[PDB]
RNA sequence: GUGGAAGUCUGUUAGAGUUGGUGUCCUACAAUACCCUCUCGUGAUCUAUGUGUAGGGGUGAAAGGCCCAUCGAGUCCGGCA
RNA sequence: GCGAAAGCCAAGGCCUGUCGGGAGCAACCAACGUUAGGGAAUUCGGCAAGUUAGUCCCGUACCUUCGGAAGAAGGGAUGCC
RNA sequence: GGUCUUAAGGUAGCGUAGUACCUUGCCGCAUCAGUAGCGGCUUGCAUGAAUGGAUUAACCAGAGCUUCACUGUCCCAACGUUGGGCCCGGUGAACUGUACAUUCCAGUGCGGAGUCUGGAGACACCCAGGGGGAAGCGAAGACCCUAUGGA
RNA sequence: CGAGUGGCUUGCUACCUCGAUGUCGGUUCCCUCCAUCCUGCCCGUGCAGAAGCGGGCAAGGGUGAGGUUGUUCGCCUAUUAAAGGAGGUCGUGAGCUGGGUUUAGACCGUCGUGAGACAGGUCGGCUGCUAUCUACUGGGUGUGUAGGUGUCUGACAAGAACGACCGUAUAGUACGAGAGGAACUACGGUUGGUGGCCACUGGUGUACCGGUUGUUCGAGAGAGCACGUGCCGGGUAGCCACGCCACACGGGGUAAGAGCUGAACGCAUCUAAGCUCGAAACCCACUUGGAAAAGAGACACCGCCGAGGUCCCGCGUACAAGACGCGGUCGAUAGACUCGGGGUGUGCGCGUCGAGGUAACGAGACGUUAAGCCCACGAGCACUAACAGACCAA
């Protein structure tokens, strides 16, 4: 799996997916990424994101 | 009206002091049963990783499915049975008769005894049988050390010495098995005793905490709400009544906390190998690399890494064993982040 | 109770307030107890995901208002762990009003549940539009 | 719009005071202290110096408050051993 | 900056709100910072802590001695170039 | 009772009150649940008109109650910061002390004993600790009574 | 109606204490009692079942959260297997609280000519001490047993180390017309308690990296101060719980109870002798301490001219002093350095762009740049430092 929000893979037995309002759903790799997303950024906008990358 | 309540810590792993050996010291051996056996082993705590692992249990709803498992990797190298000792039965209880003893000893177990150089293993081993003939034999065990050398990330090289049983079916063919051991070199393995998927009791000097009071030692409430402003916030209520007119050793106070021998019971082996398998990228943290004879014990283990822990076959296991588990994957992703 | 299947740390309290994701009337939810519960001096009774609870009507059409009914929890804020290690975590805390049998008052879920809630009240889930 | 009243409002301006913490201290820094919070701050305001009222007497927006760490009758010595 | 406010800095003064050395420096205490989910369940009592906050625009109830209530409430804005 | 003491016999109002013993009065509101609070009732143990009654905008570090918001007050505690604490150099008190004193369990005794009796336990010394006991230390009990005491 | 036990209520007495033994309630923390609320095992029933009701053994464990009220008590609510009662100076203020009671201020009702009074109501109203002894929790130094190392024994000691519940299969079965509706046993999980651990999730992280406000160093760069981080964001190690792991079966002897054989008393009789069973309770099993167990222990090897040890030195798996553990060139013990593994988030400088503006100037954007800065971790590596060396010892 890899994380909806930077991209790399998620290391099995990790991580963890919010469920949103309407039953979307966000795998995060760690909480780095939580709390950036939790900021309002948008992953490609930061430089060290596979997916910027 | 006061309400109930259990209370705070148990009254059973006591006095809480420092443990007088930082090697465990078994005090139960597993039953004899199957063909003669040492009835355990020891090895090196190094860290833990997670593994992923397709579940065993028959009466499980997930049998057969993907499972994440935390393991404690643990370095077990080769070890050496350097003797035999005997007790004899006595009206006071058990006492050491004699001993067997070999000609080849590791490098550097000088380091901890005085090495034998005059020896007879046979009038030894003489009284021994004559003591069974006798019928005043009690059980038998080995006299075993570890070789810390063969493990990098630990620095000493002073091998810990410990006294293993050797359980099995008649004495007089244990007895015999004991011999072929120690007699060869003493050296064994993690195998030769133990095989992936039972269950082991592990024993260990816990981490030590030095001083800590009765909240953090003994588990007792902080002081709530206002009474936490007035100068008092983690004392105990009080050491008693007024009457008896003393401070019983049962009311939670300050101390040692930590560095005490505990037998963990039933940690199931998930698997026993060589090489850097488990090992973990950056290295284990505050330990090393892992590239050898390792076991992989499901869970959590007593003691920091480094110290010496202990294995036995399980004395009261709750379940059967569900032997080679199958691993599908090993965590080696860095243990720093 | 039947296993869950997951590993809850129990994120709600009596007391707790909390959304009803159904269409009964009852807007927000008071926890009053948990269905075989019993805890220990000086701590507050808990319950989370799966758990049977209480409730107190605390907003909803005055007809539900006060009342006092069963209900399951189906949603919570704090994390559950899964057999394969991940967490799982909700936007909301929510509970679905049931009766005596188990079976949702309502006639409509409204938002994710869980699927390990569904499999444990299944009359619940076969009313779910989502389960994760 | 002008004007700029007020025992008027906000305000650690100066300055005055002291609701709570029943915090700190409690052989104290201190025989009444320390910190934060809090109240007043153009007026029956606050403040310095000078000056007057004296003990069954003063003074008192009155608490038996105050009259030099003491007041339901000051202090000193005497009556007095 | 509204400011004799805070904060920072000059002129000027000081290192004398006058015992030092050492241990990643433990328990415990005094001040204090940060705490997931729940959110007053704590307690005699929200005690303690916190929340809100400056300025501009919109907007503002009951009641009223018509002065007031009122910064009621509630909503929006705020930098730099 | 349908007057009598002793002059009159409680009017407007308010009322279970900072006054109501009974009392958590009864009805209602609000809460999952409210000896609280508010509204109503009211025969008021024992309200009531300058011993002022009622009422009331504004004001209040005044007493009680509810709500929104918020939070380590709590669930249930954790980690961290500064000063102490601990070890070392120097300086260097006080409180307290009939004697003896390593105590514990029972009993006894002026009935609430480290010291008496019977047992049990107990090798000496030292460091840190939180304070169970010494009916701990501090003050010739402010309560109560007594005195042919004081004010 | 009669006979008792307790010392939880109240009263009585005035034996102890007035050169003082600080009230109630609560809180915190520890031990206990049984007249048992639940849990285990039983007996009876107006016992079909399910369930009630009554009784017996039994104190291992549990007995919780909330609303009024200072309350104790009690009333009330939702949970629960159940939400038992009582003793410990009505345990517990040289532990906390200070709401009630019970000083001085004040009000009301009633009483009193009045001063004033009233287990009537009401608002406010102070909680000192550096532990000498003893007691206990932990940590040391000595002596005794009587050269050293290593391994043990186990007298004794502590434990609740485990208690309880829900669900599934049994089974919509037995039972019952039906309604309703079990058990043995095997399983899965929850809860309370217990011990440990950090791969995972979470908290912290005044290491660190970044953003940014005011001000000062002329600007820039780079910095100080704004309380022990100015404020905000992220967060490594470590520590932690909100995270994760582990915490019996089985024996032995009994109680109540069910019985066997069995006589006194030819019969009968569970009892008098004997015996078979039978509780969460008792003992063992399991964990923890434990040679100072004065019968002061056992074994093996080493050594008495030398085994072992101390000082010294580098360090932590240890730590308040002390203690403990490891390494010391026969070496990777610590540091430097370089890799690896991590944190942050794209450096200074320069170049292009940039709303505009004659120009000067210009917030900011892109590139260089997965950059720069940083690391309590690992590896490599004797480069530096574990050197030199002093001493005890049958
Ligand atoms: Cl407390
Ligand atoms: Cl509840
Ligand atoms: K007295
Ligand atoms: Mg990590
Ligand atoms: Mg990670
Ligand atoms: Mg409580
Ligand atoms: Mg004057
Ligand atoms: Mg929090
Ligand atoms: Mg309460
Ligand atoms: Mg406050
Ligand atoms: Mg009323
Ligand atoms: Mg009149
Ligand atoms: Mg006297
Ligand atoms: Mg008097
Ligand atoms: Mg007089
Ligand atoms: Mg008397
Ligand atoms: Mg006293
Ligand atoms: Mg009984
Ligand atoms: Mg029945
Ligand atoms: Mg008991
Ligand atoms: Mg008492
Ligand atoms: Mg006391
Ligand atoms: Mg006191
Ligand atoms: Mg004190
Ligand atoms: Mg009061
Ligand atoms: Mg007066
Ligand atoms: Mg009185
Ligand atoms: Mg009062
Ligand atoms: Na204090
Ligand atoms: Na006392
Ligand atoms: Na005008
Ligand atoms: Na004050
Ligand atoms: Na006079
Ligand atoms: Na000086
Ligand atoms: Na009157
Ligand atoms: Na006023
Ligand atoms: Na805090
Ligand atoms: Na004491
Ligand atoms: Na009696
Ligand atoms: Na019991
Ligand atoms: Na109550
Ligand atoms: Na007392
Ligand atoms: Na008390
Ligand atoms: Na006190
Ligand atoms: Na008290
Ligand atoms: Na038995
Ligand atoms: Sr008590
Ligand atoms: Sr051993
Ligand atoms: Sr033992
Ligand atoms: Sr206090
Ligand atoms: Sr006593
Ligand atoms: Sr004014
Ligand atoms: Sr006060
Ligand atoms: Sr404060
Ligand atoms: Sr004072
Ligand atoms: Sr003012
Ligand atoms: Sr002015
Ligand atoms: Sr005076
Ligand atoms: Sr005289
Ligand atoms: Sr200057
Ligand atoms: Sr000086
Ligand atoms: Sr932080
Ligand atoms: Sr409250
Ligand atoms: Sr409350
Ligand atoms: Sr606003
Ligand atoms: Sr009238
Ligand atoms: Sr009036
Ligand atoms: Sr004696
Ligand atoms: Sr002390
Ligand atoms: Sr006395
Ligand atoms: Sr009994
Ligand atoms: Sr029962
Ligand atoms: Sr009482
Ligand atoms: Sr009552
Ligand atoms: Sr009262
Ligand atoms: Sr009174
Ligand atoms: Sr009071
Ligand atoms: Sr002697
Ligand atoms: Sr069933
Ligand atoms: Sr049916
Ligand atoms: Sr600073
Ligand atoms: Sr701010
Ligand atoms: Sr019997
Ligand atoms: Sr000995």
């Amino acid at each position: 799996r890899e994380c909806d929000y930077c991209g790399t893979d998620i290391e099995p037995g990790t991580g963890t997916m919010f469920v949103h309002k309407d039953g979307a759903t966000t795998h995060f790799c760690s909480s780095k990424c939580e709390n950036n997303a939790d900021l309002g950024r948008e992953a490609r906008n930061l430089e060290w994101t596979d997916t910027a990358r | 009206p006061q309400p109930s309540r259990p209370r705070k810590g148990s009254l059973g792993f006591g006095p809480r002091k420092r443990s007088t050996s930082e090697t465990p010291r078994f005090n139960s051996w597993p039953s004899d049963d199957g063909q003669p056996g040492v009835q355990g082993f020891a090895g090196y705590k190094a860290g833990m990783t997670h593994v992923v692992l397709v579940n065993d249990e028959p009466n499980s709803p997930r049998e057969g499915m993907e499972e994440t498992v935390p393991v404690t990797v643990i370095e077990t190298p080769p070890m050496r049975a350097v003797a035999l000792r005997a007790y004899e039965d006595t009206p006071y209880g058990q006492r050491p008769l004699t001993e067997v003893w070999t000609d080849e000893f590791h490098s550097e177990l000088d380091r901890t005894l005085d090495v034998p150089e005059d020896h007879d293993p046979d009038a030894a081993e003489e009284q021994i049988r004559d003591a069974h003939e006798a019928g005043d034999l009690g059980d038998l065990r080995l006299i075993t050390h570890t070789v810390p050398d063969a493990v990098p990330s630990v620095p000493k090289k002073k091998p810990d010495v410990m006294e293993t049983r050797v359980g099995g079916g008649s004495v007089s063919d244990r007895l015999d098995h004991a011999l072929d051991i120690v007699e060869d070199g003493g050296e064994h393995a993690m195998n030769d005793i133990f095989r992936a998927g039972e269950y082991a009791d592990v024993a260990g000097v816990t981490k030590g905490k030095g001083t800590q009071g009765p909240v953090k030692r003994w588990g007792v409430q902080k002081r709530k709400g206002k009474h936490a402003r007035q100068g008092w916030r983690r004392r105990i209520g009080n050491l008693g009544p007024w009457n008896p007119s003393r401070v019983r050793s049962t009311v939670p106070q300050q101390g040692q906390t930590g560095y005490h021998q505990r037998t963990e019971l039933n940690k199931r082996l998930i698997d026993i190998g060589e090489g850097d398998e488990p090992t973990v990228d950056g290295g284990f943290v505050n330990y090393g690399e892992v590239d050898g004879p390792y076991t992989l014990v499901k869970g959590s283990v007593p003691g920091p890494d480094k110290r010496l822990v202990r294995f036995r076959p399980a004395v009261r296991p709750n379940d059967q064993p569900r032997l080679d588990p199958e691993v599908r994957y090993v965590s080696n992703e860095s243990n720093q982040g | 109770m039947e296993a869950l299947g997951a590993d809850v740390t129990q994120g709600l309290e009596k007391g707790s307030l909390i959304t009803c994701a159904d269409n009964t009337g009852a807007r927000e939810l008071k926890v009053i107890s948990v269905h075989g519960y019993s805890g220990t001096k000086n701590r507050l009774p808990k319950a989370g995901l799966g758990d049977k609870i209480t409730v107190s009507v605390t907003k909803g059409t005055p007809e539900m208002r006060r009342q006092v009914l069963e209900a399951v929890v189906v949603r919570q804020r704090k994390p559950i762990r899964r057999p394969d290690g991940t967490r799982v975590k909700f936007e909301d805390n929510a509970a679905v009003i049931v009766d005596e049998n188990e079976d949702p008052r309502g006639t409509e879920l409204k938002g994710p549940i869980a699927r390990e809630v569904a499999q444990r009240f299944g009359s619940v889930a076969s009313a779910a539009t989502m389960i994760v």
